[PDB]
This record gives structure tokens, C-alpha cells and sequence, in this order.
């Protein structure tokens, strides 16, 4: 039969040194078989918690495992900027129920906050060989913010809203921090009209706007 | 399709007597094994018993999950309980029973490696389905097995190497002047079902504080027809011959690499381990299914891909098997 | 005292086409109790079981129902494991790693980084690298920051080094980001005193076997 894992919440934020409760529940029953792995980006994924309750060697004691039956739960104490990662669990079945309970988790974002940093704002103009090959886009970004911010781009005061991509850095283990990347894509005929190019970036209340004018 | 045989051999002259069966299947997928029972069309319905349930021990092997150690190549067990149906687990008087109610016991036994298995089906049907002789046919799983009757030139006796032959050893054998053998393990709790307090006193083994052990008896048919025999009964020394085959053979009489060995807790809820087995890798071999001796009440194990701890010279951490065939040397003559 | 597992292949694959991968185990050896398996995860979609094998004298191996008799996992020494992959559509762009576990499907002990599969119709490109300075007019300052912008570019893996990584503090490198035209672009830069001498960024393509080294100077505008 198949079987189906469903894992909760998707995303969860809790502060520094406070607690995260992740839910993993099971369509069929396990007798005490899951397993907890941590995958950061660009990382091989670690296992924590192997059945449902046995710390990795090697794991700090801060990641408790506990549940049995169609639901387990995992929980993170003292939690730190390093435990900023994606969280996903494992249901493996064994001897006659192997391939009839095997399943992944959906998978859990957890974001550590912590103590807010205004964004430092660098906008970098196109150079001088980009404009040659017709297609123009325009680098802003913001360095060691937290939390989340809007990126605004206006032209000679007129908000753009076509050719944006953002691309935003994992929180450093560090200081649980952000970085993003702002491109505004455009064409060669489109970016010699308009002189003044703005990009702004709003923290909440707080608005950095980094600005420049072409030709200077 | 590729239909198996079960060869069944009948007399001519009948003489409380049933006539047994097997055959040895290809290996099958373990996952497919659940919930698989015989699905038997013969003109003799099955027992209703056997395809009950009956609660197993899963012990399985696996490669240690925690890394740095699993570096090492160690293997840890796991314990589980389990539903098993259609295995060859008979009840107290089962066989009389079926044969006063014309009805045949169809199970199988199970071999099986971490993976797959290797069933060996059972059919116990009375001698009066010889007469007639009705085909039938059984379906196990992916399996068909053909019940072929064969009728051999004997009045009463059974065919060795083309000469037949009648066990009495009685006064009629002395006026007159190896057999196949298949047991199987039927747990009845009692008084007079020591089974331990006679295999301390017919081998040396240190066995002490036998009460606590498990209780129960062996039921033999010696080549293929015969009346039940018990085992063991200290007033036939057949049966006797049949004891001493199954203990000091226990694995049976006649690839794959033996891995560490392991040890498990039977119950799965036990506070110490309680059974010592070898876990192996390689083509599927002997018998995956036993019964814990430390404890009086039946505490079935099947451990694919392990092997039970058969050799009971300490009585700790020891199983003993639910079924034995072979081969027992028993006095008598031939026809002519 | 690093055990590990590393995934190779895995290039730009047109639909219908057909890409073997390789796993391969770095001072480990095999033994008999392991099972070597795949695993593949989708942008925006969870861990997909794939394939596994005992890699052990005897031979068994269990595949995903959706995966069955469309792939193929097989051993091939005492190190090195394949899976082979065919007719591949969109929906096989993921990144698959290489698991291994002491059961069929069980917990796995230690994975690999993990090789990228990019299905599409579209051709390989050139990175085409673009230098990332402030205006000129800004008044000068004692510490600047500069950069190296990489524009479209197929397929979606690219290396980034600075001064072929020599200097590491300050170096802060963005993840890519999809284009419309089905392109991907990626910024890095990096913050040195006035007083350093330029900068060079070392961008990497292996599928196209590109290596494009801008240099840069506080001086750039
Ligand atoms: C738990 O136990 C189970 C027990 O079932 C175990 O699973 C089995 O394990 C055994 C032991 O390894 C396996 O047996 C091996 O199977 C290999 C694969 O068999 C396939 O491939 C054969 C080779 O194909 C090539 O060659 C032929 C002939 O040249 C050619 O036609 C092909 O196109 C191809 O080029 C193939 O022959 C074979 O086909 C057989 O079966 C089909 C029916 O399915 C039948 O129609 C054929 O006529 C033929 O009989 C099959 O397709 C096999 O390669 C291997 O043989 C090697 O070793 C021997 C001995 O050294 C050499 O002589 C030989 O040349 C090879 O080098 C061997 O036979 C078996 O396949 C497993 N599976 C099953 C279902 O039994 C688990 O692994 C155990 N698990 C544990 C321990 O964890
Ligand atoms: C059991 O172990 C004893 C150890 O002395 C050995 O002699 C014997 O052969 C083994 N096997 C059996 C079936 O007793």
C-alpha cells in the first residue's frame, strides 16, 4: 500500500537559544523506525536521529528525538545560527515491510533570529562591456541585514516592475545574518533613456536607497 | 506457469495412518510473503487452524546505522512482532483430528536470507484419498504445485531403492524375519511434556532449572505413510532414533558467507538479550523459523538471514526447530 | 579520517535522451553489509527514493515503482557503483545523491554532495563574465568593494574563486538565479583595503571547460 509522510510546519522561525518543534506524522503505523537528517545547501545531509530516538555519534546532546507509532516529533534546544538548516525525516520500513513504509519527509525550513542588522546598500553600475552586447542588468546589494527586506527599483522616480531577480544568501553561522543580490535586466536601448537609477532597500521602517546617475 | 511436483506414494494394502508430502520452491521476493496462505481446491478441505494467525518474532540483521562505526562493518538486530499465516504450526491432536474429519493440513516453512525466501510446502492428508486419488491443485503466492498420487508396488510397505520395506521390530517382525522422516514442533502446556528434563538425560549438556523452559513435543511421519508418532516416548526407540536425529542434527541433513554473529531479545520487550543467532549473506539456507527454549510458553522466531543457536550445549541464549527432516536408521526387512 | 561518497556525470541531457551517473567512496572499503542507493530531490520538491543494490558477492538490487524498468543500478568494483538513466523528461531535473545504508531502504549512515541533472532542450553556454565596480564619482574610500558578474550561462554548476583562493576573508559569493530565457546568472564580490593590489576572480565552467579570469583594481570605475 502506499505509504505517505507528512511533516510540519514548513517553515518555522524561533529566536536564538529558544526551542523548534518539528512534526512528522506517518499514513501507515511504524513501530519506532525514522530517521532525522540536517541538509544544508551545497552539503551532503547529516543524520541526527536514527530510530526515532538514538543520537548520530558525534551529534551534540541539543537534538532530542522522541515518538513511536504514526507520529514523531523532533526538537532543537539551545538553539544556535549553525542550526539554521532544512529538516527533513525518513520512514524505512524492515524485513517483510521493506518498499511498504518507505518515504521522505516534505521538508522543514528553519530560520534562527536573531539580533536585527541594517543592510549596508552597494549598487555596482553596468560596465562598459555589457552595454556592447545589447542586454543590460544592474547588480544592488545588500550585505549582513536581517530580517527579510523589499527591494524597490525606480527609474528617473518611476517603479520598475519587469526584469527583477533576487537572490539571497543562507543565514551565516555566524551572527544569523543575510546577504542579497538584486538584478534589474534591461536593454542597451532602454538604459540609455533614463539618467537616474535608484535601488532601495526597506528593513520594516528602516529604507536604504542607494542611487546613481549614468554618465557620471 | 513452470508448475512444481508434490510426490505422494500410497500403498496398496491399508493397514490411524497418514501420508505426507513436500517440495522445496524457488526463492520469492520476503515482502510478498505476508499474509500468503495456501489456497487449496482438493476435495478435502484445509484446516481451519493453519490459516489462522499466529504471532512470530521478526529478527532481521542490518549494516550499524550510526557513522564512524558503521566505518567498522558492524550489524545491529532488530526485533519486532509480526503476523504469520499458513505456517506449518500444528496444534495438540491436530493430525487425529484431520484425519477423523477428512481434512488435510496444508502449510509451508519458510527459508529466507535478508531478502528472499525459499518456502517448502506441506500437505498431511489421511490414507483415505489414496483410494481415489482426485487431483487437486494448491496455490501459494506465485506458486502452483501439482498433488501427484503415486501408487507403488507394496502391500503395506514403502519403496527404498526399488525394494519395499515395513518397520515393526515387533513379535510379528521376528516371525517374519534409512527412512525419510519429517517432525514438526507442537507446543501443549503440561506435566508429562518435559521436553528438556529428557534432552538433559539422553545428551551431556548442563541444563539446569528445566522448569522454566519451554514445554512440547515432537509428531513424526517415518517414511512418508505411518501412524503419528510422538517424540520424544522413552517405550519406542523409533521415536527415540527420531530425538537423537533431531538434536544432534538440529540444522537437518543437506553458496553462502557468514557474516558476524548477533544476538537478540525474542519477546522484542525482554530487558536483555535472550537468543543467540549468526546473521549470513548469500543464497537462502536451512531453517528461518524456531521457537525460543526459555520459555515455557511458545515463543515463535523467524530470523531471515540469521541462523538459531541449535546446539544447546548451554541452555541459555538456545532454540531448538518447528521442523526437522532427515534421515534415522530403524531395524526391519524387506518384502520377499 | 573523512569517509565520503562522490557523485560524478550528471552534464546537460536533451529530453529523451539517456545520462549514466557514477558514485564513487573515498577511503572506505566495501564490506559485505552495506547497500549503496539513489536519491534524488527536485527544485521545490522533497527526497525521492530511486534505487539500491546489496553491492555484496551476491547480487540484489530493489528499485522506486515510478523509477522501475526506466533505470538501471548495477556495481561495478570494490569503490564505484552506476545508475543508468533513460528517456529522461523535465520532471528528472534534480540533484541525486548517493546514499549508503545498512538496509534496502533503511537509515543512511552518509550521503554525498551530489550531482545536478539539467534536462532541457537548450544548448550549452558561456558564462561571459562582466566586472561588477562603483561609479567613479563616488569619492574615494579607504576600503572598496568590487566584483565579477556572470551572466547566462547553461548548465546551472559554476565555480567562482578569487585570486585562485588565496584570499578567503570578505569573499561573499551569491547563489545563481534563473532567467527568462531559461539562462542562469550569479554575482560574487569581495571587499579588500584601497591599498591591496587588484584582485582576480577565477569563474569555472567544467561543461564548457571555460576558465575566465577578470581582474579587477580598487581603481575601477
Ligand atoms: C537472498 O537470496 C536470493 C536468492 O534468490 C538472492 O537473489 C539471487 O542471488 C543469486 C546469486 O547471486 C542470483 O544468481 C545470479 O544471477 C545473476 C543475474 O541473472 C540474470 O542475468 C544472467 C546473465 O545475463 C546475461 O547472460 C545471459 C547468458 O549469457 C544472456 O542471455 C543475458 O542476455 C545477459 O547477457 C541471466 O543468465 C539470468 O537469466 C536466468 O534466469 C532467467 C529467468 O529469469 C532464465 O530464463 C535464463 O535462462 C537464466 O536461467 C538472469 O537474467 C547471474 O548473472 C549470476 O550468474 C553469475 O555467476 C555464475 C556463477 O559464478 C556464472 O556462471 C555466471 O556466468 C554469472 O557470472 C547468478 O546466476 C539471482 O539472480 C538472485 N535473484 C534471484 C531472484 O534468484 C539475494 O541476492 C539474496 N540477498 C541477500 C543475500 O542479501
Ligand atoms: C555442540 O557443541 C559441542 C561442544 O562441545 C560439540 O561437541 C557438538 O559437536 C556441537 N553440536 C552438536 C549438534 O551437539
Amino acid at each position: 500500500t502506499g505509504q505517505v509522510l507528512t511533516q510540519t510546519p514548513a517553515s518555522v522561525s524561533e529566536p536564538v537559544e529558544g526551542t523548534v518543534t518539528i512534526k512528522c506524522q506517518a499514513s501507515q503505523s511504524i513501530n519506532n523506525w525514522l530517521s532525522w537528517y540536517q541538509q544544508r545547501p551545497g552539503q551532503p545531509p547529516k543524520l541526527l536521529i536514527y530510530d526515532a530516538s538514538t543520537v548520530a555519534s558525534g551529534v551534540s546532546s541539543r537534538f532530542k528525538g522522541s515518538g513511536s507509532g504514526t507520529e514523531f516529533t523532533l526538537t532543537i534546544s539551545d538553539l544556535e545560527c549553525a542550526d539554521a538548516a532544512t529538516y527533513a525525516c525518513q520512514s524505512y520500513g524492515y524485513g517483510i515491510s521493506i518498499t511498504d513504509n518507505s518515504a521522505f519527509g516534505g521538508g522543514t525550513e528553519v530560520v534562527v533570529r536573531g539580533d536585527p542588522v541594517a543592510p549596508s546598500v552597494l549598487i555596482f553600475p553596468p560596465a562598459a562591456d555589457q552595454v556592447a552586447t545589447g542586454t543590460v542588468t544592474i547588480v544592488c546589494v545588500a550585505n549582513k541585514y536581517f530580517p527579510d527586506v523589499t527591494v524597490t527599483w525606480e527609474v528617473d522616480g518611476t517603479t520598475q516592475t519587469t526584469g527583477i531577480e533576487n537572490s539571497k544568501t543562507p543565514q551565516n553561522s555566524a551572527d544569523c545574518t543575510y546577504n542579497l543580490s538584486s538584478t534589474l535586466t534591461l536593454t542597451s536601448t532602454q538604459y540609455n533613456s533614463h539618467k537616474e537609477y535608484t535601488c532601495k532597500v526597506t528593513q520594516g521602517t528602516t529604507s536604504v536607497v542607494q542611487s546613481f546617475n549614468r554618465g557620471d | 506457469r513452470n508448475v512444481y511436483d508434490m510426490k505422494i506414494e500410497c500403498p496398496h494394502t491399508v493397514s490411524e495412518n497418514s501420508v505426507i508430502g513436500y517440495v522445496e520452491l524457488p526463492p520469492m521476493p520476503l515482502a510478498d510473503t505476508a499474509q500468503m496462505v495456501p489456497e487449496s481446491s482438493c476435495s478435502m478441505d484445509n484446516h481451519q487452524s493453519i490459516n489462522t494467525i499466529t504471532k512470530y518474532t521478526q529478527v532481521i540483521w542490518r549494516g550499524k546505522a550510526d557513522p564512524g562505526q558503521s566505518s567498522q562493518n558492524s550489524f545491529e538486530t532488530v526485533s519486532t512482532e509480526v503476523d504469520l499465516k499458513g505456517t506449518c504450526v500444528l496444534k495438540h491432536k491436530m493430525v487425529e483430528e484431520s484425519y477423523r474429519s477428512r481434512k488435510s493440513i496444508t502449510c509451508y516453512d519458510l527459508s529466507c536470507n535478508s531478502t528472499f525466501c525459499k518456502p517448502t510446502l506441506y500437505m498431511i492428508v489421511p490414507i483415505h484419498a489414496c483410494n481415489m486419488m482426485k487431483s487437486c491443485l494448491i496455490a501459494l503466492g506465485p506458486y502452483r504445485v501439482q498433488v501427484v498420487y503415486e501408487r507403488t508396488y507394496c502391500m503395506t510397505g514403502v519403496l527404498i531403492e526399488g525394494k519395499c520395506f515395513v518397520p515393526d521390530q515387533s513379535v510379528v517382525s521376528i516371525i517374519k524375519h534409512s527412512v525419510h522422516v519429517v517432525c514438526f514442533f507442537v507446543a501443549v502446556k503440561g506435566n508429562t511434556y518435559k521436553l528438556f528434563e529428557q534432552v538433559k538425560k539422553s545428551f551431556e549438556s548442563t541444563c539446569n532449572d528445566t522448569e522454566n523452559k519451554v514445554q512440547g513435543y515432537y509428531i513424526c511421519i517415518v517414511g512418508g505413510n505411518s501412524a503419528p508418532i510422538y517424540v520424544p516416548t522413552l517405550d519406542d526407540f523409533r521415536s527415540m532414533e527420531a530425538f537423537t536425529g533431531i538434536f544432534k542434527s538440529p540444522h537437518g541433513e543437506d553458496s553462502y558467507s557468514i557474516v558476524g554473529p548477533a544476538n537478540a531479545k525474542v519477546p522484542h520487550s525482554a530487558s536483555s538479550d535472550t537468543l543467540s543467532l549468526i546473521a549470513y549473506s548469500g543464497i537462502p539456507s536451512y531453517s528461518s523459523l524456531s521457537i525460543l527454549t526459555s520459555s515455557t510458553d511458545a515463543k515463535h522466531v523467524f530470523s531471515p538471514g540469521l541462523f538459531p543457536k541449535l546446539n544447546h550445549t548451554n541452555c541459555d541464549k538456545s532454540a531448538i526447530p518447528l521442523t526437522w527432516t532427515g534421515m534415522i536408521d530403524l531395524p526391519g526387512y524387506y518384502e520377499g | 579520517t573523512g569517509q565520503s561518497l562522490v557523485e560524478s556525470g550528471g552534464d546537460l541531457v536533451k529530453p529523451e535522451g539517456s545520462l549514466t551517473l557514477t558514485c564513487t567512496a573515498s577511503g572506505f572499503s566495501f564490506s559485505s553489509t552495506h547497500w549503496i542507493c539513489w536519491v534524488r530531490q527536485a527544485p521545490g520538491k522533497g527526497l525521492e527514493w530511486i534505487a539500491c543494490i546489496y553491492v555484496g558477492n551476491t547480487y540484489d538490487s530493489y528499485y522506486a515503482n515510478w523509477a522501475k524498468g526506466r533505470f538501471t543500478i548495477s556495481k561495478t568494483s570494490s569503490t564505484t557503483v552506476t545508475l543508468q538513466m533513460t528517456t529522461l523528461t523535465a520532471a528528472d531535473t534534480a540533484t541525486y545523491f548517493c546514499a549508503r545504508s545498512g538496509s534496502v531502504f533503511g537509515v543512511v549512515s552518509l550521503w554525498g554532495p551530489g550531482t545536478l541533472v539539467t534536462v532541457s532542450s537548450g544548448q550549452p553556454k558561456a558564462p561571459s563574465v562582466f566586472p561588477l565596480a562603483p561609479c567613479c564619482g563616488d569619492t574615494p574610500s579607504s576600503t572598496v568593494t568590487l566584483g565579477c558578474l556572470v551572466k547566462g550561462y547553461l548548465p546551472e554548476p559554476v565555480t567562482v574563486t578569487w585570486n585562485s583562493g588565496t584570499l578567503t576573508n570578505g569573499v561573499r559569493t551569491f547563489p545563481s538565479v534563473r532567467q527568462s530565457s531559461g539562462l542562469y546568472s550569479l554575482s560574487s564580490v569581495v571587499s579588500v583595503t584601497s591599498s591591496s593590489q587588484p584582485v582576480t576572480c577565477n569563474v569555472a565552467h567544467p561543461a564548457t571547460n571555460t576558465k575566465v579570469d577578470k581582474t579587477v583594481a580598487p581603481s575601477t570605475c
